[PDB]
RNA sequence: CUGGAGAACUGAGGGGGGCUGCUCCUAGUACGAGAGGACCGGAGUGGACGCAUCACUGGUGUUCGGGUUGUCAUGCCAAUGGCACUGCCCGGUAGCUAAAUGCGGAAGAGAUAAGGAAACUUGCCCCGAGAUGAGUUCUCCCUGACCCUUUAAGGGUCCUGAAGGAACGUUGAAGACGACGACGUUGAUAGGCCGGGUGUGUAAGCGCAGCGAUGCGUUGAGCUAACCGGUACUAAUGAACCGUGAGG
RNA sequence: GUCAGGUAGAGAAUACCAAGGCGCUUGAGAGAACUCGGGUGAAGGAACUAGGCAAAAUGGUGCCGUGCACGCUGAUAUGUAGG
């Protein structure tokens, strides 16, 4: 996702939680390694827009190959062996919404206050490193 | 605009509209274990911050002995009204030099 | 850590502005020019639109009555359609005396 | 199992780390002849150190704005500007700093010693292929001619300049050794012109009364830099250089 | 050693001007890894050190307290005691 800025929620009994608001857009999985070709099981994803022009092609041949719209910059995430995913799925906010903690690249363990898919929302009680429109990974908390 | 789309309803509209140096009284929610009381706090306004969402505004209030000031969050929910005794006739934004009024008749 | 003194840096840009405005045009280091536009631009724009305290405010800078006659009378109605970039930089080498990279800085104007 | 580029991963090894104390439930329990009264695990509340670090809480801010003393210039009074440490004092919307706020140490697994513990080896966080089994996985571009010829990774001539990257220019909050984030005309990154918000808190000019020093109407108005929301009628344009043409 | 104007001020200090004398014999852009020197910056104002040193604070006089007045006075008086 990316950063907008930070702001703060109150709640109904009285106090207030700095929150800080991280925009998520649909996340489009490009590419799904396998312990046959790659050894280890992830999956690259990339978000985003680029202009065409700008978009060198061998990135361009590399999105066409998965139907995928070419996006900014790639990441990707190992798995847990416990799910499964498929070359251009679409990967949403909502994944978020049964998880309490999570991490933000590091800052671990902060608490999540709301999560909305309309409008591709997601937010964090806390602060994150980097400046507005910089680029953050969030991901589930792995201290339990 | 993500941000000023996420504070417009986190707002309210029913803010008075005060100026420093006026007389303003302020409730606000307190919680004693299990109870909810209404506590009113009398003073005068030496200093508005206005940013939206984050606008706050300090009053002084002369105890019994010395001062107390007290920032108050005017978007918070802790405060329930504000209301205006005097419209005080000053010129200054920030009247921080009463730490150490005429009557505006508009 | 950036993410002349005040007073001499004020007094050169609104001298240099005086000058431009009379002349039309100047060679002067490229550094001057680009930050010059900073100063320059922002009296036209307010000489597009006369009023007294206008013409008051405009002479507070460049404290000059010519160039105050110089705005508002030609200035303004030359530049009223143009909504900003009134001025030109135009690269023109190196300044002999110490390798100065020197720039002609230009209304757009004087198209005769 | 050495052709020439732009990305995403596997992480051996190495570096920074194994905070402390108290209360409550477990419990008028275990041990002991009574009183006194657990330990551990779990949860909650402070302080210290480090990373992140500004929507909200303070301070600072030599550019904008309000007020003012002595003197001077702009042929004048009024209205300004420059100098006297930023003339002196009182504040604030962006960037930089913490007192405040927020996160991290704990739990689990194989191997302990003494007689199955906060130390070692891990899990968590940051960095990592000048770590030679020699570029894994994915993607983009390339099938061009004659002589000499001791006939073989030999030399010379002619034709060609892709993918990708660099320079110059508009930006540089990565903290000046700078090949780095993006955008460079199907083009809003910066320097302007507008609108909105904040700060400053009653400007210039005009009018009534007092015919003075103030205040009111005009007017919650005028002005407002690095920022927010729009607009290319200005300028980053169009030719080179560098890197090749089927891979022992 | 002498001659050294106007305003402000107790003064021969200091600041601001006229006349006169000058820009001092390398410059244009970019910002600080804090080598140096000032103003300002929360305060349990001594948590530093042998010594609160050097700074800062401070200084005055439309004065009755062992706190008050201070930049301007329609008017008293369109200049009051008086040389």
């Amino acid at each position: 996702g990316k950063k907008v800025g930070m702001t703060r929620i109150f709640t109904e009994d009285g106090v207030s939680i700095p929150v800080t608001v991280i925009e998520v857009e649909a996340n489009r999985v490009t590419q799904v390694k396998d312990l046959a070709n790659d050894g280890y099981r992830a999956i690259q994803v990339t978000t985003g827009a680029k202009k065409a022009n700008r978009v060198t092609k061998p990135e361009a041949g590399h999105f066409a190959k998965a139907g995928v719209e070419a996006g900014r910059g790639l990441w990707e995430f190992r798995l847990a062996e416990g799910e499964e995913f498929t070359v251009g799925q679409s990967i949403s906010v909502e994944l978020f919404a049964d998880v309490k903690k999570v991490d933000v690249t590091t800052v671990q363990s902060l608490d999540v206050v709301r999560v909305d898919a309309e409008r591709n929302l997601l937010l964090v009680k806390g602060a994150v490193p980097g400046a507005t429109g910089s680029d953050l990974i969030v991901k589930p908390a792995v201290k339990a | 605009n993500i941000i000023k789309q996420l504070e417009q309803e986190q707002m309210k509209q029913d803010v008075p509209s005060f100026r420093p140096g006026d007389t303003v009284e302020v409730k606000v929610w307190v919680v004693e274990g299990s109870k909810k009381r209404l506590q009113a706090f009398e003073g005068v306004v030496i200093a508005i911050r206005n940013r939206g969402l984050h606008s706050a505004f300090t009053v002084r209030k002369i105890s019994n002995g010395e001062g107390v000031e007290r920032v108050f969050q005017t978007h918070s929910p802790v405060v329930d009204s504000i209301s205006v005794k005097r419209r005080g006739a000053v010129r200054k934004a920030k009247l921080y030099y009463l730490r150490e009024i005429k009557e505006r008749l508009n | 850590m950036r993410h002349r003194n005040s007073s001499h840096r004020q007094a050169m840009f609104r001298n240099m502005a005086g000058s431009l405005v009379r002349h039309e045009i100047i060679k002067t280091t490229l550094p001057k020019a680009k930050e010059l536009r900073r100063v320059v631009e922002p009296l036209i724009t307010l000489a597009k639109t006369d009023s007294v305290a206008n013409r008051r405010l405009a002479f507070a800078r460049t404290r000059d009555n010519e160039i105050v006659a110089k705005l508002f009378n030609e200035l303004g109605p030359r530049f009223a359609s143009r909504a900003g970039g009134y001025t030109r930089i135009l690269k023109c080498g190196f300044r002999a005396g110490d390798n100065a990279p020197m720039a002609y800085i230009e209304l757009v104007d004087r198209s005769e």
